[PDB]
RNA sequence: GCUUGAGUCUCGUAGAGGGGGGUAGAAUUCCAGGUGUAGCGGUGAAAUGCGUAGAGAUCUGGAGGAAUACCGGUGGCGAAGGCGGCCCCCUGGACGAAGACUGACGCUCAGGUGCGAAAGCGUGGGGAGCAAACAGGAUUAGAUACCCUGGUAGUCCACGCCGUAAACGAUGUCGACUUGGAGGUUGUGCCCUUGAGGCGUGGCUUCCGGAGCUAACGCGUUAAGUCGACCGCCUGGGGAGUA
């Protein structure tokens, strides 16, 4: 949210395949949502997360 | 876009005194000012045609207010022009 | 002044703005009609109201919702006056003289309930013709006598009697009505603000019209 | 002079490089003038996926302010140094501490 | 996606895959291209979806 | 654009007024007053107002009558693409007599009823009735 | 002269706004190899095609181009065209809170200039998938098609052309005025922040609906309502956007 890094808090805002889960689910707000994402992608590309449950 | 340091310095430099930021040839001194720094940004690229449709935006403004000062005080116009380096 | 124990206002969103000068609400998400607004227009409303009652009042209580509508057969019903009190038949007033049969057959009927023609016929035909009877019978009370037209109409909530009342405005028939924050004015000659469906305003209003048409010229 | 995150990730087998790495970035930042406003040395760490052959890998958090030049030449020998197996430079938005 | 089932039961108990994948992603990528056009059926899918 | 002012004051009744609207205002002009004096001296505005001093504030009081409005009509004639001038004999008379006209002239703001009496003409900016 | 129109200045906010450089994982195709063995592929059914020089399937490594799942949404930006992975660099616009400066410096704009999807053209380059042309197999009375197997240009990059689209909201721009309701999005002021909020106050947007307007459909404070300033354009169908 916040912050990538923040993988902790993040964990909870994917499923087990690693996609990231629809607003409508999270019952987020808007620009968080984003902020969200951004993190999120931010946090894969640091391979602190996966892309893929395949791995 | 401008460092607020060399926009107050502009300023300092074609007004009364700072603070007085809307004096006409303070606007068509950081405008040209701009205009100018720009020429480089175009100098690459050159295919940034959405950023050169400000500039021109830009151009046509200080167009109009050097205009309107010619208008009202004809010796602030020449001043200007020759000390910003302009109009040929 | 105020002697609605409670009627405030009512109603919430679904207010129609034309209803703004007889509105000073605002708590919890609905609007509080103008108390002080509703009363000097009893001034006016019994008062033109008895005002035609003593020059001979015949008036129409028409009123209905399965929750309010027999409790409008009462001093509504029994005094100077006449009532609706369900579906109310669209062209009644317009149709007058079509339904003018639909009253001969209602009559000629119960006229003939414990009278005439009854326990004779089938054991099908008896209740299986006061089916005909009880069905008339609501909707079709206030008319039976009419003797002396309809000569203004006190209506409960004016848009939930969106045919009544414009059937009025084209007859002139000078339709007195109580009007909520929703529902739309100006169909109404004189327009009573406030609560239109909890079960005072109405018995309120409602009984304290009975008790000024009832009595007007001794 | 701006902010940047910054947090290059270096390959296990070069572990014992990364405090001379650090060593000479600080140097090199601080030598313009920009300061230095967090630094965690995450060590090993294991990866989600096996990015390069091989999983787990040596990670270094940063956290500067440095003009926009420095930080340039910083991607560059960033690529240069094939001991390095990712690295990302960030926003800004003045400094930070402690945090992960 | 992935089940590693355990003790005592045989049962698929796969409902799994009708929570992302299979015909999701996969009817979609299946044929034509698309464009603009997925614009269209996105629109009248929310027209659909208000009431 | 605010180009023409007049237009908007003619406006501004010619909408309140149907919207049932009490009150209006609007920046004031030596100009826009001479009129709603008009407007008023001939019974179809209430009463002016110009509550101001800097930002001058022109504000006119409507009227209504049985249910309508005092102002069953209002246009503008005269304007700045293009600017009608009548000499005397030429005065236009709105609804036969009924309605005014209201017309500047080398001698103020009248009405055409009173411009034509004074016996000179002008600029007929509006009609009203 | 004036300060309300219009600009300038300060701090900030959101953003697939533009241009440039990096870079990431998922896949497809191809190359190499391990294992494995008689089919694979495809259709409505088939056949062309592919496989015992071992295909498909399965695992492993590698090369290459192209596009960026999930986020994602009547979501967001741009003058229109249009713009979706991540990061840095350069840069345009918009909006908001304050207050300060300029002092009508404005609106519109024939001519003019710029921009302007996709296709197409010029030179080099690049080429995985898709695919005009073209070949082959089918269907069919016929099949120069729709379906199948292949597949060239093109689709990709750089520089330069072309200047058109149902380039559409089929609604020119600017300004003023005129009842409502439920959202979405994005700033910002105030309240024991003591509720994840509570009451306001701008920008943008979706649905619905009042007067009114309309041939009707419908539009409806983002007008197709009430008005003004300017510009483009229409005058029966065909002929013709042709000579
Ligand atoms: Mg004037
Ligand atoms: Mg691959
Ligand atoms: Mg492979
Ligand atoms: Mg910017
Ligand atoms: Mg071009
Ligand atoms: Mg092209
Ligand atoms: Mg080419
Ligand atoms: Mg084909
Ligand atoms: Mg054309
Ligand atoms: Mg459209
Ligand atoms: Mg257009
Ligand atoms: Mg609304
Ligand atoms: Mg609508
Ligand atoms: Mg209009
Ligand atoms: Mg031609």
């Amino acid at each position: 949210e916040i912050d990538y890094k923040d993988i902790a808090t993040l964990k909870n805002y994917i499923t087990e395949s690693g996609k990231i889960v629809p607003s409508r689910i999270t019952g987020t707000r808007a620009k968080y949502q984003r902020q969200l994402a951004r993190a999120i992608k931010r946090a894969r590309y640091l391979s602190l997360l996966p892309y893929t449950d395949r791995h | 876009s401008l460092s607020t340091e060399a926009t107050a310095k502009i300023v300092s430099e074609f007004g009364r005194d700072a603070n007085d930021t809307g004096s006409t040839e303070v606007q068509v001194a950081l405008l040209t000012a701009q205009i100018n720094h720009l020429q480089g940004h175009f100098a690459e690229h050159k295919k940034d045609h959405h950023s050169r449709r400000g500039l021109l935006r830009m151009v046509s403004q200080r167009r109009k207010l050097l205009d309107y000062l010619k208008r009202k005080d004809v010796a602030r116009y020449t001043q200007l022009i020759e000390r910003l380096g302009l109009r040929r | 002044m105020l002697k609605a124990g409670v009627h405030f206002g009512h109603q919430t969103r679904y207010w129609n703005p034309k209803m703004k000068p007889f509105i000073f609400g605002a708590r919890n998400k609905v609007h509080i009609i103008n108390l002080e607004k509703t009363v000097p227009m009893f001034n006016e409303a019994l008062a033109e109201l008895n005002k035609i009652a003593s020059r001979k009042g015949k008036i129409l209580f028409v009123g209905t919702k399965r929750a309010a509508s027999e409790a409008v057969k009462d001093a509504a019903l029994s005094c100077d006056q006449f009532f609706v009190n369900h579906r109310w038949l669209g062209g009644m007033l317009t149709n007058w003289k079509t339904v003018r049969q639909s009253i001969k057959r209602l009559k000629d009927l119960e006229t003939q309930s414990q009278d005439g023609t009854f326990d004779k016929l089938t054991k099908k035909e008896a209740l299986m013709r006061t089916r005909e009877l009880e069905k008339l019978e609501n909707s079709l009370g206030g008319i039976k006598d009419m003797g002396g037209l309809p000569d203004a109409l006190f209506v409960i909530d004016a848009d939930h009697e969106h045919i009544a009342i414009k059937e009025a405005n084209n007859l002139g028939i000078p339709v007195f009505a109580i009007v909520d924050t929703n529902s739309d004015p100006d169909g109404v000659d004189f327009v009573i603000p406030g609560n239109d469906d909890a079960i005072r305003a109405v018995t309120l209003y409602l009984g304290a019209v009975a008790a000024t048409v009832r009595e007007g010229r001794s | 002079m701006r902010h940047y995150e910054i947090v290059f990730m270096v390959h296990p087998d070069q572990s014992e490089q990364v405090p001379g790495m650090i060593e000479r970035y600080t140097a090199a930042i601080t030598g313009a003038e920009g300061k230095i406003h967090r630094l965690e040395d995450w060590g090993r760490r294991q990866l989600a996926y096996p990015i390069n052959k091989l999983h787990k890998a040596h990670y270094v958090l940063m956290n500067v302010e440095a003009p926009q030049e420095v930080i340039d030449e910083l991607e560059t020998t960033f690529r240069f140094n094939d001991a390095v197996i990712r690295s990302m430079v960030m926003r800004t938005k003045h400094a930070v501490t402690e945090a992960s | 996606i992935k089940v590693r089932e355990n003790e005592p039961f045989d049962v698929a108990l796969r409902r799994f895959k009708r929570s992302c994948e299979k015909a999701g992603v996969l009817a979609e990528v299946r044929r034509r291209e698309f464009y603009e056009k997925p614009t269209t059926e996105r629109k009248r899918a929310k027209a659909s979806a208000v009431k | 654009s605010m180009q023409d002012p007049i237009a908007d004051m003619l406006t501004r009744i010619r909408n309140g007024q149907a919207a049932n609207k009490a009150a209006v205002t609007m920046p004031s002009s030596k100009l826009k007053v001479a009129i709603a004096n008009v407007l008023k001296e001939e019974g179809f505005i209430e009463d002016f107002k110009v509550e101001g001093d800097t930002k001058p504030e022109l504000e006119l009081t409507l009227k209504y009558f049985q249910g309508k409005a005092v102002v069953e009509s209002i246009q503008r004639v005269s304007r700045p693409g293009l600017r009608i001038y009548k000499r005397k004999d030429e005065l236009p008379k709105v609804m036969a007599g009924l309605g005014i006209a209201v017309v500047s002239t080398s001698k103020g703001v009248m009405t055409d009823r009173a411009a034509r009496q004074a016996g000179l003409g002008g600029e007929i900016i509006c009609y009203v009735a």
